C-alpha cells in the first residue's frame, strides 16, 4: 500500500 | 471553525482510521486554502492526508491526482514520491 502521514 | 481547526478535526479522524471523515474535513480545509484563506496549515499537509484517505475509500485515480498535486508543491516530500510510484504501478495493472 501507500505510506500515509504518521500522526 | 478556523481552517486550522478543520485540519485538526481531519487529522483526529485520520488517527482513528475514519478515512471517509478525513476526506470531508480535508476537502473543507483545501477549499479554504485554495480560496486564499490564511492558516498555519499548508496545502502540502492537507494533500498528504487527503490523498491517502481517498485511496482508502478505493479511489485510485483521485488518489493519484492528489499525489501528483502534492509532489508539484512539495518535490522533496518523502512519501509522496513513493506513493506516486505505487499508484502509477496500480494504474498500469488496470
Amino acid at each position: 500500500g501507500p505510506a500515509g502521514p504518521p500522526g | 471553525l478556523s481552517v486550522d481547526d478543520c485540519f485538526g478535526m481531519g487529522r483526529s479522524a485520520y488517527n482513528e482510521g475514519d478515512y471517509y471523515h478525513t476526506v470531508l474535513w480535508m476537502e473543507q480545509v483545501l477549499k479554504q486554502l485554495d480560496a486564499g484563506e490564511e492558516a498555519t496549515t499548508t496545502k502540502s499537509q492537507v494533500l498528504d492526508y487527503l490523498s491517502y484517505a481517498v485511496f482508502q475509500l478505493g479511489d485510485l485515480h483521485r488518489a493519484l491526482e492528489l499525489t501528483r498535486r502534492l509532489l508539484s508543491l512539495d518535490p522533496s516530500h518523502e512519501r509522496a514520491g513513493g506513493n506516486l510510484r505505487y499508484f502509477e504501478q496500480l494504474l498500469e495493472e488496470e
